[PDB]
């Protein structure tokens, strides 16, 4: 198949990446970092490692993936890659698993290195349970942005612009849609229900990623889940959608 | 009949880029499409691959659907300029290629020693030259003996050995039944291999066929050059009552465009009188078709 | 309703001073004389649950070691255990048991009378609401209420309109409010210790009062609630872990998600080396009270040290030494006590948070991690709040925590 | 000469950048926010201590962003190896390309404190013109030099690399080190010794910090709250006149553009 | 002598990629810089340029220093590859380029018309093709009556009409009195206009002096094509005796290679007997040379 044999490139192609090394080093020592003043100084500090994977998280699956496309495109293997025996949908579906697994591993190095320095610094039945939560939603959050990357990447035609793209969904998702739901309360009241809010919280998937983070809210878990993967799957069906009018 | 484009008109948007093609590319001979810089000749190549959309007319190729993944398993294709992946390394590159396309990895590296890259393989493709990325994009299309070639300029900045023994890896791959497509500018030289020219303007196929077709359909000069003749200036009237412009440029190499139609009969007044110290009666080349394909379109 | 001299007392010493002997008695009984009555430790005078026990009409009584049980509970005809008159100045009332539903000690109108050393132990099975005072003080001058023991009675020591008295080393136990204060103006009060309470203590309009030194150990929703006092003094008292909750009637104050000391409409008053440990709010300031002597004290272990819902700037420092905060993030270059740089310890999201309790699904946000650091970069943002130049850099009260 | 000849192009190139264009209206529409929110609370020195912090978030940000490419994105780009053929040496097409990077930022601050010097006098009626020209002259001339440092610090890091993909990671690390880590560096060196460590050297590390040196020039005569100023409550320990404040910085900027003319020099 | 280049070794550290270069370049002439990718080309122009150092070694560019600001204002240079400014204007970079060579800005406009970029001037280089963007690099090079050229492959990316206008417009730079300097791949067709190959090996400069030194020295085959003749088998003994030869590839098509030392009685058993249809009597080429020099130095 492939949708591995693209995949394998993209590991060892992720794997020398000067810009992602120099991230997934400064991720994972900013994780223990907090982790240390989480202890010396447990939920309270899972809950400040929620807002530095929403930090890195996103910045790390856009740094791999807004030149995806177009950065091949720019390259001029994507013309050729198409003459392969390869759909579209391979290229776009085997480039996902191979950012993907890199931002999966990111995490492993990540937290794993995080989940060592609470175990040596310290409950761990309850920490193989807080961290396993942690560590799947935060590729999961990863793989979102993931599969906004590739949608940006379809649509723009330039490397540069892409990353004035990619610099633009990082804004918008995180520190932008939270600070615009801030102003809708201070500043709007005749027409702002604060009782709608907890139900406008799904339409952000950072936001979703603190959610399932913060329980450990009227929504039950369960659809919390399929809420965040229902980003996914939107996300990479509307970058197929805009990998095939290339 | 390997590739049998009929009709087709590919147009960007608006603009009709390309206009009524009818090419036909045998099983065996090797194609070589030649133009302007804007007369269309790598989008010809991207109906062919099946990539870019045939509008208002079909291409037929290996008697199939030209976006067939079964038929892109035997078609290479090298594209213009291809700065591939500058951080993965030149074997490796090339191992990716052949699992997409489906090529035995025992494939990969006699074809380093084919193509000559060998010595500066297992190493990254920033630290490539142009050439080198050239002999390397040449590389990823030989792979899994594909029945039809796609070459875009293979020979840009590419040495005078290397492309000399490039046409030869052409001329193998014509004996095992490869057609291929060459797209140049380096037209001098590339004539003892191709087998139909196909020279176009910016939107109509200008004319086809062997250079045999080419020099009877157009008439062109044979340019002779008489150096180290014995006089010249009285050899001014010994071609011009043939109807020849005796032009000399030294004090005893005329430059003669005859009209290789009486050769024998000039020849022996070159040969009865006057020394022929070097001689150089050159044929019209491909150079000079298109020199005179393209203003007869303008 | 018989009367004291009605049972039958051995006299020890012919000074008016008479010793009941170990024996139950039964009913209410009366002092109308100044005899001053021992018991031996036997002494059960065990009233029949209707009627104020023990009532004193006399001035100078020494009620010394007698144990009353079950009265009434009928608060509106002030069934109490003893019972003190107006005309009843200067009774002594020390080291007496006490159980039965109602007021354990109700004195009104009377003079220098002391109640000492008594171990009151109201109920247990009302529902907070008709227990019954433990020391209810009503326009007394000149009471000393000393080293009680108040347990599960109906809101401990409540004082009404009472002007000169000391409330000295009384423990207080699982009963609504601690002490109760209501228009007791000039009032003092040292050294007690309430536990597991609804309200620590009720500060309600009384003027010109010293709280000093006293401790309220896991009470609910209040630690020291004070409204409309002026030119009182707050000093060395040491409130921890006011948990959340809420008094069950919500007559006079409200609910509360735990708050150390609430300030409400209080003009003028000292807070000086007290410590807040361990609350969910160390205090709350409210927009009507301000401009008060605030500087010593020590918010340690609290979620939100300060809530101050208001815009003017409120400095918390007198004499340039202000208070020990936990989460203060200072230095101190020159080795003084104080800390170098102010701290502000509200944000402007701290304060979104109490105008819209929805932000707190927000809380967690990298947007609000942004707004925090937004106003430590660009100060004209910051709302005027409740910042306290020169902060100290130590402990102040190292020797409250014995 | 030469040199304007240089600056010439990057003058008339940096204006095409849509990139700073965006960024410094940025920084006007924020200059003249800060300055509005500054006349409705009226104090005066809260707003000279975010706009000072504004700039230094801003004006490191747009050096960076205009400067980072500029030998590494001639380099790559094959358009140096031609310019060293021209009538040139390797000294002018640097200070050329410093004059023109460093009008952009002369420009890109007087147009973003120039509105708001406009969003003041036309907004708190009653305002003291004198003292309002006095303190935003002395922004415009020293939000230059905070620029012209980091500037320098582009040709530095640019002269280093030979791929203008990590001339961006330097670009940020640079931007990232000395505007908001540096700060943190300090004040975490304050703090975890509770100002134990050196109570004499730590108000000469603010020095080794070019938008420390930029803050406290702004900050000189309105101090005010300490706690507006942070790590800067510092700065009055420093026992330096002002004016040598200025010659710090600009020593931060012959320092290293000398040293971004010696790297430039074996490139 | 317009470049005098002597003794130099240029080094990268320890690995000497030239050695022992002694070139002469005439003040008219045409030189051509030939050999393999890794033969130190464009390495070698740098030399000229001054901006490498000659290790070991002294160049002397028109009598004076090669980094002398003095001489670069008559020293054109057009390199490999240069995307130049991609949002600058095309008119504007030429006129940026003006400024800084002290030509003035009047030579600006005609300089776009003399290489054909009038039509998409004022158009950002971005929006520009290879070939679009060597016309560019040629238009810069050519400010202010430059007393040397220094193209490195000046023709990659382009028509053979427009390789053929810009060896015309080398050619008009000749007779102005300006050295040009080749550093070329496109081997067939230089010939023409050059004066003087200077083809190197990996090393050391091989082998320079004009194209009639190069064949007197370097005997190499004259490359008569007969195509045509009348009896082809009969004919293979007809060269033979004379000492060649005679490969024949189709029925009647025998491309001989003879010695050129006996030209006249070759072609008289040629004239007197088969029939001339059409011959191509080819002279060794710059691309036979090429072939001859690099694998006789290894
Ligand atoms: N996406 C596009 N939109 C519009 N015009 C295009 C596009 N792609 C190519 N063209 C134009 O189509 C024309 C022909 O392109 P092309 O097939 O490259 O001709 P060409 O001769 O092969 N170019 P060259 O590589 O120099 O030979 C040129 O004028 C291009 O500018
Ligand atoms: N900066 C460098 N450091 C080390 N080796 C280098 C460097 N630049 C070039 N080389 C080597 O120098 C050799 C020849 O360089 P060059 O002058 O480009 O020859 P060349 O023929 O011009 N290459 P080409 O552009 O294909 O003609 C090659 O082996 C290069 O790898
Ligand atoms: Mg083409
Ligand atoms: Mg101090
Ligand atoms: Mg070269």
């Amino acid at each position: 198949n492939q949708v591995w044999n693209i995949a394998r490139k993209e590991l060892s192609d992720g794997l020398r990446n000067r810009w992602l090394l120099a991230i997934s080093l400064l991720f994972a020592v900013l994780a223990v970092g907090i982790a240390w003043l989480g202890a010396a100084a447990i939920p309270a500090t899972i809950a400040s490692l929620a807002s530095l994977a929403t930090f890195l998280m996103p910045l790390i699956a856009l740094l791999l993936a807004y030149d995806a496309i177009v950065g091949e495109d720019e390259g001029g293997t994507l013309m050729l890659l198409l003459t392969y025996p390869l759909g579209r949908g391979q290229i776009l579906l085997g480039k996902f698993v191979g950012h993907g697994l890199i931002l999966a591993l990111a995490v492993l190095i990540g937290f794993g290195c995080a989940a060592l320095a609470i175990a040596l610094l310290v409950e761990l039945g309850m920490l193989f349970w807080a961290f396993g939560r942690f560590m799947i939603s935060s590729t999961l959050l990863g793989w979102v942005f993931l599969a906004f990357a590739y949608v940006l990447s379809g649509k723009v035609n330039e490397k540069s612009s892409a990353a004035g793209l990619a610099l633009g969904v990082w804004f918008l998702f995180v520190l932008v849609f939270d600070l615009v739901l801030l102003a809708l309360l201070v500043l709007s009241e005749g027409k702002f229900n604060p009782e709608l809010l907890p139900w406008l919280l799904l339409l952000n998937p950072t936001d979703i990623y603190r959610l399932i983070n913060l329980s450990g809210l009227p929504v039950p878990a369960a659809v919390l889940w399929l809420c965040l993967l229902a980003w996914i799957g939107v996300s990479l069906l509307l970058a197929y959608a805009i990998f095939r009018r290339r | 009949n390997a590739v049998e484009i009929q009709g087709v008109s590919q147009r960007y948007g608006s603009m009709t880029v390309l206009h009524d093609l009818n090419l036909n590319l045998g099983e065996g001979e090797v194609l070589g499409l030649f133009g302007h810089n804007g007369a269309g000749k790598t989008t010809s190549m991207k109906l062919i691959l099946g990539l870019l959309s045939p509008s208002e007319g079909q291409v037929k190729v290996l008697g199939r659907a030209p976006n067939d993944p079964q038929v892109r398993r035997q078609l290479g294709y090298l594209p213009e300029n291809v700065t591939f992946y500058p951080q993965l390394s030149g074997r490796e590159t090339l191992r990716h290629f052949a699992r997409l396309k489906g090529a035995a990895l025992t494939q990969v590296d006699e074809l380093l020693e084919q193509v000559g890259l060998a010595h500066a393989a297992d190493r990254r493709v920033k630290t490539y030259s142009k050439g080198m990325r050239q002999r390397l994009g040449l590389a990823q299309a030989l792979l899994g003996e594909p029945r039809l070639l796609l070459l875009d300029e293979p020979t840009v900045g590419l040495d005078p050995i290397a492309t000399q023994d490039l046409y030869l890896l052409i001329d193998r791959l014509r004996q095992r039944g490869t057609s291929i497509i060459l797209c140049s500018h380096v037209l001098p030289g590339v004539e003892a291999h191709i087998n139909r020219a196909a020279i176009l303007a910016k939107g109509c196929l200008q004319a086809v066929g062997s250079l045999s077709q080419l020099r009877a359909e157009a008439g062109l000069p044979v340019r002779i050059r008489a150096s180290g003749i014995s006089e010249r200036d009285s050899w001014l009237q010994r071609w011009t009552d043939a109807g020849h412009s005796a032009r000399g440029l030294s004090e005893s190499s005329i430059e003669v465009v005859a009209v290789n139609g009486h050769k024998l009969v000039l020849l022996r007044q070159l040969l009865g009188e006057g020394e022929p110290e070097d001689i150089e009666i050159h044929q019209p080349s491909l150079e000079d078709l298109y020199r005179y394909y393209m203003e007869r379109a303008g | 309703a018989p009367q004291s001299i009605t049972t039958l007392p051995l006299q020890p010493d012919g000074e008016n001073r008479w010793r009941l002997p170990a024996g139950e008695y039964q009913g209410q009984f009366t002092i109308e004389q100044p005899m001053q009555l021992r018991c031996e430790p036997g002494a059960v005078i065990q009233s029949q649950g209707q009627g104020s026990s023990l009532l004193i009409s006399a001035p100078d009584v020494l009620v010394e070691g007698c144990t009353l049980y079950e009265w009434g509970s009928d608060l509106t005809a002030m069934d109490s255990a003893v019972f003190i008159l107006p005309a009843a100045e200067r009774a002594q009332i020390s080291n007496n048991r006490m159980r039965g539903p109602g007021f354990g000690v109700f004195v009104d109108g009377t003079r220098d009378v002391q109640v000492i050393g008594n171990e009151i132990d109201g109920d247990a099975g009302v529902r907070s609401q008709d227990r019954g005072n433990g020391i209810h003080l009503f326009a007394v001058s000149g009471a000393r209420v000393l080293h009680n023991h108040v347990r599960n009675a109906r809101d401990g020591i409540y004082i009404d309109t009472s002007n000169g008295n000391h409330l000295e080393g009384n423990v207080i136990e699982d009963v609504r409010y601690g002490v109760h204060y209501m228009f007791a103006n000039e009032n003092s009060l040292i050294d007690n210790v309430t536990r597991r309470t609804r309200t620590g203590y009720a500060l309600m309009q009384s003027r010109k009062l010293t709280v000093t030194g006293n401790r309220s150990e896991q009470d609910q929703n209040y630690g020291i609630l004070m409204n409309y006092i002026t030119y009182s003094t707050i000093t060395g008292n040491f409130v921890s872990d006011v948990q959340r909750g809420d008094t069950g009637g919500d007559s006079m104050i409200s609910g509360g998600e735990g708050k150390a000391l609430f300030i409400y409409n209080s003009l003028f008053n000292t807070i000086e080396n007290n410590h807040f440990e361990k609350s969910s709010l160390g205090i709350h300031l409210t927009a009507g009270s301000e401009d008060n002597r605030i500087s010593g004290n020590a918010f340690v272990g609290n979620q939100q040290q300060v809530k101050y819902v208001a815009s003017r700037t409120q400095e918390w420092s007198v004499d340039g030494r202000g208070n020990y905060w936990s989460d203060y993030l200072g230095w101190d270059r020159n080795n003084d006590g104080l800390g170098d740089i102010a701290y502000e310890p509200n944000d402007n999201v701290d304060r979104l948070l109490w105008l819209y309790p929805q932000v707190r699904l927000l809380m967690n946000s990298p947007s609000i991690e942004v707004l925090r650091w937004v106003q430590r970069a660009f100060p004209v943002i910051k709302s005027p709040g409740v910042q306290d130049s020169h902060p100290l850099m130590k402990l102040p009260t190292e020797k409250l925590l014995t």
